[PDB]
């Protein structure tokens, strides 16, 4: 290939972990976010379980 | 003299344009909305342009 193309392909590879990376934190956030308020009858549920 | 001096003027001008060994081109591009390109602004690099 030539330099000036893969100076761009392997910088928008790293900018690409900089955006997925985030993005799964995101994620994994909001399920910890569910995780918080589903245990207010859940749990109690758990013991009638 | 004259007749070596108008036979050696005569095969430089035959040399710049006739004949004349030119670079074979790789297309590079960095702005993403450019879509068409004609191949006859193709220039080559800054840093081979100092050396040539």
């Amino acid at each position: 290939k030539g330099p000036k193309e893969l100076e761009s392909i392997n910088a928008s590879m790293k900018s690409d972990i900089e955006n997925v990376r985030q993005e799964v934190s995101s994620y994994k956030e909001k399920w910890l976010r569910d995780a918080e308020i589903f245990g207010k009858i859940t749990s109690i549920f758990k013991e009638e379980l | 003299t004259f007749e070596h001096l108008n036979r050696d003027t005569l095969r430089y001008i035959n040399l710049l344009k006739r004949l004349s060994v030119d670079l074979a081109k790789q297309v590079e591009v960095s702005d993403p909305s450019v879509t068409v390109y004609e191949m006859d602004k193709w220039v080559p690099s800054e840093k081979l342009q100092g050396i040539l």
